[PDB]
RNA sequence: GCUUGAGUCUCGUAGAGGGGGGUAGAAUUCCAGGUGUAGCGGUGAAAUGCGUAGAGAUCUGGAGGAAUACCGGUGGCGAAGGCGGCCCCCUGGACGAAGACUGACGCUCAGGUGCGAAAGCGUGGGGAGCAAACAGGAUUAGAUACCCUGGUAGUCCACGCCGUAAACGAUGUCGACUUGGAGGUUGUGCCCUUGAGGCGUGGCUUCCGGAGCUAACGCGUUAAGUCGACCGCCUGGGGAGUAC
RNA sequence: AAGGAGGUAUUCAUGUU
């Protein structure tokens, strides 16, 4: 994240900008999860879980749009 | 025989070397049996970043079908001579004898 | 594995025309040609057990097709181990 | 690896009725002709055909009576794995008579009720009710 | 969505046609997701191996920190 | 004898399959300097520790070791263990298209042989980070722990040994039959490719579900359904996977 | 960190920037 100060731009939106390229480049996370090292069986166990909850919920979504509830 | 496809940057202040190490090269490899398909002298390009300190280093690209043996003569070349900054020899499948985007 | 070139000689040697490439003698000498082949690399490689396993494949299908071609012609399973130079 | 052609008929006899089918096909054999002959004579097919020159397929076509299948239970007696023979007192009376056994015997495949009329054993191949 | 690879009838990514990887890396050099760009498996493990390449001969930068 | 099971040949396809050798960048640490000054580090809060011999911070140069962000995916490969930067050399397996060839050459397998995470052992190197043991500081009624500051074996390499894991799908291998749906990945054929389309046909793979099965939970064409072949095991809990 | 919207997520051109 390489922001530049443009002409005529407030510092408001020159921090705004830099926020959203910092938050679009993703440094904060990388960081907080090479805080610590994690073992590879627990990895690849959050991986399994996470994608297996959202597959359920897009399963329940897609259910849910030919069941009603009213 | 093989295809193997050379790309190797040579330092900036040697471009005045870089047709004598073409000919050199490639008379190796015709020597060697070996066809040259494509070659295309890319020139003086500015590195995405540095190596060794240097910018703007001499691209050559060239395309050969040629054997094992003299391929390996010519990797060892590039290792041992210090105008040649970096190689990279790669496989193909088949000869390519188009033109490359550089010059496109 | 075998280049092209070595297997057409391979059958043009073993089999009794260009296109015979089934036959349990032509079979078994590709399988010893490329066993020979291999002993090179797992005399340098000597840990690539995942190579290793198929050629012991390669071997113990040579062995079935010597034991079925004893048991059905045994004048062509002599003639055969004698021109490869195997032993039983 | 296929070591049981027989069981592997009764096997597919069986799967198509549950599964309602009309016929079913499986590959030829004259022990298979045989036991198909049998069955129909007996009245637990409706038909079977052979086609095929070199490769032979015969086709069993089923029946239903009452929406439901005819043949109600077909079990391989002998196998490959133990072949079973019985001397022509001891053949099998299956479900009292109810159903039959198909017996190989000397001059050919037949049910227990002939196999014991013409006073002869054989191999059991199989029981259907 | 629209792999632009298949449209186009293209065997394999050129490490030297930088321009197309170029559409293909972010700002801060990395490689943008084929869940993203809705590219095909196939042709995104081409366009990753055809990136590291560039990166390695210096047509594309492995940062954007270090130039 | 035959060709349908099993194999061989032809052309391709994908792949973190394996062994060896190079190479790149980011980062950690250390060293040498330049600038610079009173803190740095850590915790819930502190202290031990580092620092006026100039630390921490910033810039440049160098050394070395280990591992490969993004791609990355209930994606792929492998018999399982396992395999992740890029390039080369050697090499194993799988799948598809059309055709030819051999002619049952097949399946399973006691004993036997081979491979087998991590820790561990022997000899010889290497050692940046992490870190059993250990040392110190805290917390606590106590704290031989959780937390903090350091830190040795070890992790890495070569050659041998070891032979075990919740080595798990807690599901032995092979073959045949039995309604469907939505997808993923990898091949291939046809039609108007009108433009990423439509219609087929093979491989592997995830979820839902019918009949059926099941004690139930649930499995459900990749079965735990209906059968065939061979192999391994079980016989109340404990003592005990212990003694000899 | 909190709140709203859309979706299983983008086509929405390029241009501009
Ligand atoms: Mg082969
Ligand atoms: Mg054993
Ligand atoms: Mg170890
Ligand atoms: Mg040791
Ligand atoms: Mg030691
Ligand atoms: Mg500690
Ligand atoms: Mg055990
Ligand atoms: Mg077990
Ligand atoms: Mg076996
Ligand atoms: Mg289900
Ligand atoms: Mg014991």
């Amino acid at each position: 994240p390489v922001i530049k100060v443009r002409e005529n731009e407030p510092f408001d939106v020159a921090l705004r900008r830099f926020k959203r390229s910092c938050e679009k480049a993703g440094v904060l996370a990388e960081v907080r999860r090479r805080e610590f090292y994690e073992k590879p069986t627990t990895e690849r166990k959050r991986a399994k879980a996470s994608a297996v909850k959202r597959h359920a919920k897009k399963l329940a979504r897609e259910n849910a749009r030919r069941t009603r509830l009213y | 025989m093989r295809h193997y496809e050379i790309v190797f940057m040579v330092h900036p202040d040697q471009s005045e070397q870089v047709p004598g190490m073409i000919e050199r090269y490639t008379a190796a490899i015709t020597g060697a049996e070996g066809k040259i398909h494509r070659l295309e002298d890319w020139g003086r390009r500015q590195l995405a970043y540095p190596i060794n300190k240097l910018h703007k280093a001499h691209y050559v690209l060239m395309n050969v079908e040629a054997p094992q043996e003299v391929i390996d003569e010519l990797e060892t070349t590039f290792r041992f001579n210090d105008a040649v900054i970096r190689s990279m020899v790669m496989r193909t499948k088949h000869a390519v004898t188009e033109a490359s985007p550089m010059v496109k | 594995s075998l280049s092209t070139e070595a297997t057409a000689k391979i059958v043009s040697e073993f089999g009794r025309d260009a296109n015979d490439t089934g036959s349990t003698e032509v079979q078994v000498a590709l399988l010893t040609a490329q066993i020979n082949h291999l002993q090179g690399h797992f005399a340098e490689h000597k840990k690539d057990h995942h190579s290793r396993r198929g050629l012991l494949r390669m071997v113990s299908q040579r062995r079935k097709l010597l034991d079925y071609l004893k048991r059905k012609d045994v004048a062509r399973y002599t003639q055969l181990i004698e021109r490869l130079g195997l032993r039983r | 690896s296929m070591q049981d052609p027989i069981a592997d008929m009764l096997t597919r006899i069986r799967n198509g009725q549950a599964a309602n089918k009309a016929a079913v096909t499986m590959p030829s054999s004259k022990l298979k002709v045989a036991i198909a002959n049998v069955l129909k004579e007996e009245g637990f097919i409706e038909d079977f055909k052979v086609e095929g020159d070199t490769k032979p397929e015969l086709e069993l076509t089923l029946k239903y009576f009452q929406g439901k299948a005819v043949v109600e239970s077909i079990q391989r007696v002998s196998r490959p794995g133990l072949r079973i023979y019985k001397r022509k007192d001891e053949l099998p009376k299956v479900m009292a008579g109810l159903g039959i056994a198909v017996v190989s015997t000397s001059k050919g495949v037949m049910t227990d009720r002939a196999a014991r009329q013409a006073g002869l054993g054989g191999e059991i191949i199989c029981y259907v009710a | 969505k629209f792999c632009r690879f298949t449209a186009e009838g293209v065997q394999e990514i050129d490490y030297k046609d930088i321009a197309t990887l170029k559409n293909y890396i972010t700002e801060s050099g990395k490689i943008v997701p084929s869940r993203i760009t809705g590219t095909r498996a196939k042709y995104q493990r081409q366009l990753a191996r055809a990136i590291k390449r560039a990166r390695y001969l210096s047509l594309l930068p492995y940062t954007d920190r270090h130039q």
